[PDB]
């Protein structure tokens, strides 16, 4: 009939973000 | 014995996923 | 006195992260 128990621990740390997007396209090839 | 403690806070965000994949080739040049 | 309750329930999961970087520059395309 006491204090109540203390707060559970935190959650795990949620799941990995996804991917990060394709780097831009490299630049146009020299001229022959 | 006293009530059950509540629940504990939400986790933390999770951390930003895998650097992206290099990108495509350029636009091959004028011949 | 009595003694507290027993610990509460492990939080929830977070969230998910952040999309990743984005990817380095492409190659240059090839000579014409």
């Amino acid at each position: 009939y006491g204090p109540d128990g203390d707060p559970g621990d935190p959650g795990d740390p949620g799941p990995d973000g996804k991917p990060g997007p394709d780097g831009p396209d490299g630049p146009d090839g020299d001229p022959g | 014995y006293g009530k059950p403690g509540p629940e504990g806070p939400e986790g933390p965000k999770g951390k930003p996923g895998p650097k992206g994949k290099p990108g495509k080739p350029g636009k091959p040049g004028k011949a």
